[PDB]
């Protein structure tokens, strides 16, 4: 059994899974990954731009 | 875990450098915070981008299509369902699965099925409990052509029977594609040539799902209905997409109508 | 300064004195296929410096109604060098980029265009019970342009900028790679795209992997008596182009 | 057997769920993995992106390309309000059609500051200065230039850089704003007016154009799906 | 006891399942096992083995063992191509109703090199070449000589061997190929040409035969179970 | 109780089971047996032929 | 899993629980929080009033 | 460049070793070497043709 923590609200909590198939389709969707990375979208460019200095020298 | 950034204080500057300036002619987009522009004060911020995954977006179940069908041939209903399987009868679950140009998933298909007795002249009408066969004949299969063939055997073919009044009856579909993703679309041609079938609806082609009464016909006969609902999960999206802005025409098309960007004001100063 | 930058791929060199920038579509640089990645199981000819140069296509006159532009690729270089000699003898290839847009124009010019490479780009079509004719995607060098206004043909694709002919919002372009070339800072665009689809490598004729857009978002204005032709030229140069499964020439 | 009871609601369909069902190919070896650039892990990864805003909505702009840009031009007085229009995301006109409110729009909670950042399509000899403004609600949409700088506000000097970034900040009573129009919960007004002028010499153009950028701040979250009401159909296309 | 709630799908029978369930004699005895030779374990101990391959199926040749063989013989040309069908294993009428095309028809997706194994059955004095090709789709079949030797190929020599193979290699934009005749993930083409002729003293027969064979190699897999489509009934056999 | 691994795609992941008859004939259907061995239909021989050389010498 | 006591009346006693749901919301009610504090709406006063004194010297 | 200082332009220099005659095209000009000129503050640029040649002199 795997032991995870709960959606938890900020001001037990804990959840036991046990996986029941010799699938890992059949796994519970995963909804405790919150893992981002904005910076390819957002700052897509070559060259660092630092916030605080002008973007065109 | 995944939370907003703070706001942290700042007092008064008056110096040379100016975050708050910046050059849009770039993809580079200004990363300025509010702690740029006045002053702010620290402020523990406890807000969680946790509603806001790919894996919340896109995980809630959403209907499909619903087929009809019928055990006495209603009004050209047939005795068995037959849909090729894609994810462009509906506007919902469409129009977010087309914010992103690459999926992969793991469905769970769900079906709801109900039925409802037709207006006949048969009477001391009694039927037992209807069961209901759902095949899924995975492409280039032999495909059913009457109530009872040799098809619905369900010789290697995933198969769900069920009765009704019990739970609505589900099972997960791992990946299955050729690609390393399910494509949402696709700029090419079927031919090499350039020609026959344009668009997504060339790398389409899922099988077909078909459904019938187990049960021989009763004197009254019944109609059912069976509604597909799709829920991803275990889903990686790439490459994003600005949502649709227009109204779908076909399932098998982009096609659109041109519309307005958006909804009027009366002049560029409003309250 | 940082308005200068030089760019050499193969015996080709571009240059610029007015420029922002590099964008390196999703922070991806072009690079070739790993062996992890593979699902072709033969040597890939890599002829590196005889199909990664800068090819230059036909220039477009940028009038004052003039309401965009777009070139799908690759299917603007399939007529364009050795690269395109290595599309006609190969069923697979994969190839990354580095369009650069440039156009330059006096002080006393002023307009601004966005300069976006969309993944997968599916057109509409003008009718809704059709599916758009070949020429009427592709133009090979020579673009195929938008209309201002909502078209009507048959087999025409539906080309209103305003839904970018795909029925999305024209200003909602923007999460895809761009840069835009405003003639009062920059005069050139540069975006690096990375190979973007959804199979390792895929048959460079029948099926396009992005399309560049030149969408006009402040019509060029200029007083009377100043240049009234400026060009907008588009170069765009393979990078780590690699083509598979050699066989007879054609693409019938 | 092990003795047990069905506790309520046992046989619903729920469709926000997630429980195990069996596979129905078992053993099934998916495709591999590869990476395709730009996974997205989440939609403030689309949000924070930047969206031009069509801040010149009239009713014959609707289906232009006039609808994305307000024009500024040279005045002989001083000129009034370029543009002003409620804040709202998600349920104003002007902003929610964007990447900033067709991704509210499947949430009906809103938080943090957000950005808008303007851009000068002017020429490169034409030069002036503008004072954005934001207003936080509870006394209507400024009406003159001396009340809209009371409110927080940068201004904006067309040089060699040529946007700028009026960063609203948060500022609520509550902790999340309503993505629908709601009168509890108002979120402000934003105003554009000249400090200066355009000044541009003779032989260059005394109309230029100002565009409208819009992103989120990396403060900015929400909560909540609800379909988008921006969709619609009859039936099912075939 | 225990308290437990009923997940959706749960009074199904699936056929593709496992579970237990209660034996029906318990305490059943059963024979012991010997060793039977020839255990099967795999199914790619079946698709391994070489089958005859009837590339001479014209329609007066399907109930006769002239099927099996196609006639190449001594020419005073050069001679054309001595046959060609579109390689597709279970779908192409050559090779489906072979060992490699009935143990991929109950397969909807099959992968990796296969390889065809020619057999020559002239006289002891007859030799030859012969030029062996297998071309991959996007331009037709080869239509001369010239053409059908840019695809890979393997020039057999008749000799004291009498066999050669022609091992086509995998050489595809998906992991798997659709056992059914699919335009998208087309598999190429075979042909096979006269490289000399054959040549053969007096009082020796001018006709010979080829026949064909055809194995999977050990990189050979498929996925996903459906039935068959070569076997029908119209009622139980009784 | 038994842990054994599921089928898992490529590039947790574990499963209990438990036999609960007496019989081993009610044992859920093995599916985990991979093994396999060609060369008894593939190369029956009585004298090994090396690949590399010329079968008939 | 959390083992508690029962409600027990006076002159085995213990009850197990184990949550399921990854939610927090989703837990059965508290009733064994007994907690109180009722000096702040009996005795409100800035300054303490001793009981055996006068209220008011 | 001796123009104006307001003036700007870009051209393509370029050298095409011999066996096809002079390029009749500008199309055909870039196929051999080149480098394009940006006229900027820098008023000078240069085509450095390289040797290339199947003999180490050639004759003047």
């Amino acid at each position: 059994a795997q032991v995870s923590t709960q959606k938890t609200g900020a001001h037990i909590i804990h959840y036991t899974n046990i996986n029941y198939y010799k699938d890992a389709a059949s796994n519970s969707a995963n909804r405790q990954d919150f893992t981002q990375d904005p910076s390819k979208f957002t700052e897509p460019v070559k060259d660092v731009m630092i916030k605080s200095l002008p973007a065109l020298n | 875990m995944g939370r907003v950034a703070d706001t942290i204080a700042r007092g008064p500057s008056n110096s040379e450098q100016i975050p708050a300036l910046t050059a849009v002619e770039t993809g580079h987009t200004s990363q300025v915070d509010p702690s740029d522009t006045m002053q702010t004060r620290h402020v523990h911020n406890y807000h969680s981008r946790s509603e806001s995954s790919i894996e919340n977006f896109l995980c809630r179940s959403a209907c499909v299509i619903y087929i009809k069908y019928s055990s006495a041939e209603s009004n050209n209903l047939k005795r068995y369902a037959e849909w090729v399987i894609n994810t462009r009868q509906v506007a919902q679950l469409r129009r977010k699965m087309e914010m992103f140009t690459y999926i992969r998933c793991d469905m769970e298909l769900t079906f709801v099925i109900t039925s409802h007795q037709e207006m006949s002249t048969a009477t001391n009408s009694d039927v037992p409990v209807q069961t209901h066969q759902i095949m899924y004949v995975p492409p280039g299969g032999p495909v059913p052509t009457s109530v009872n063939d040799y098809v619905w055997q369900t010789s290697t073919n995933p198969s769900i029977f069920w009765t009704e009044g019990n739970a609505p009856p589900r099972m997960s579909i791992p990946f299955m594609s050729i690609g390393n993703a399910y494509t949402m679309f696709y700029d090419g041609w079927s031919n090499f040539s350039r020609d026959g079938i344009y668009g997504y609806n060339s790398l389409n082609n899922m099988g077909t799902i078909y459904a019938r009464h187990v049960n021989d016909s009763s004197p009254g006969g019944l109609t059912s209905t069976i509604r597909i609902y799709f829920k991803p999960k275990h889903v990686k999206a790439y490459v994003p997409r600005p949502p649709r802005l227009c109204q779908y025409k076909k399932a098998k098309n982009v096609n659109f109508d041109v519309e307005a960007v958006t909804t009027e004001r009366a002049s560029l100063v409003t309250t | 300064s940082d308005r200068v930058r030089s760019i050499t791929l193969g015996n080709s060199t571009i240059t610029t004195q007015e420029c922002a920038n590099v964008v390196v579509g999703y922070g991806v640089w072009p690079d070739y296929l790993s062996d992890e990645e593979a699902t072709a199981e033969d040597q890939p000819t890599q002829p590196d410096v005889a199909t990664c140069r800068f090819y230059t296509l036909n220039s477009v006159k940028w009038e004052m109604q003039s309401a965009g532009w777009w070139w799908k690729f690759p299917d603007a270089l399939s007529e364009m060098g050795l690269f395109g000699q290595n599309m006609q003898y190969h069923y697979l290839g994969r190839s990354g980029y580095t369009i650069h847009v440039q156009c330059n124009a006096s002080k006393f010019h002023q307009g601004c265009l966005l300069v976006v490479c969309v993944p997968e780009a599916e057109m509409g079509c003008t009718n809704a019970e059709n599916a758009p004719t070949y020429g009427d995607l592709c133009g090979g060098e020579t673009a195929k342009q938008f209309e201002q206004n909502a078209v009507t043909g048959e087999t025409a694709v539906q080309t209103a900028v305003c839904n970018a002919g795909m029925g999305v919002g024209v200003g909602n372009l923007t999460i895809y790679p761009h840069q835009w070339i405003n003639l009062r800072t920059n005069n050139s665009a540069t975006i690096v795209m990375p190979y973007i689809n959804s199979v390792p490598m895929d048959n460079m004729f029948r099926h396009n992997n992005f399309t560049l857009m030149i969408i006009p978002f402040a019509p060029l204005d200029y007083v009377t008596g100043a240049s009234s032709y400026i060009p907008i030229t588009v170069t765009v140069a393979p990078m780590s182009a690699e083509y598979n499964g050699l066989r007879l020439a054609g693409h019938q | 057997g092990l003795p047990t009871m069905l506790t309520p609601g046992s046989t619903q369909f729920l469709t926000s769920d997630d429980f195990q069902s069996p596979s129905a190919m078992p053993q099934f070896d998916v495709t591999p993995e590869m990476n395709i650039p730009g996974q997205v892990r989440n939609l403030m990864e689309i949000a924070e992106v930047d969206s031009v805003v069509p801040i010149n909505n009239l009713q014959a702009n609707l289906k232009t390309m006039e609808a994305y840009r307000v024009q500024v031009r040279s005045t002989d007085e001083m000129g009034g309000q370029i543009f002003g229009f409620p804040l709202q995301p998600g349920a104003s006109s002007v902003l929610q059609r964007t990447l900033l409110g067709e991704i509210l729009n499947y949430y009906t909670h809103w938080s943090g500051s957000l950005k808008l950042t303007f851009v000068f399509c002017g020429s490169a000899m034409a030069t002036g200065k503008f004072l954005l403004a934001y207003s936080p609600p509870g006394a209507g949409a400024p009406d003159s230039r001396k009340n809209a700088m009371l409110g927080t506000h940068v201004i904006w000097d067309v040089g060699l850089q040529s946007s700028c970034v009026l960063c609203v900040p948060w500022i609520s009573q509550t902790h999340y704003r309503y993505v629908v129009d709601d009168k509890y919960t108002a979120s402000g007004f934003i105003s554009c007016w000249y400090q200066t002028n355009v000044i541009v010499p003779a032989e260059a153009q005394k109309s230029c154009y100002i565009m409208c950028f819009v992103s989120a701040c990396n403060d900015f979250s929400v909560r909540m799906l609800r379909d988008t009401q921006f969709i619609k159909q009859d039936t099912f296309y075939q």
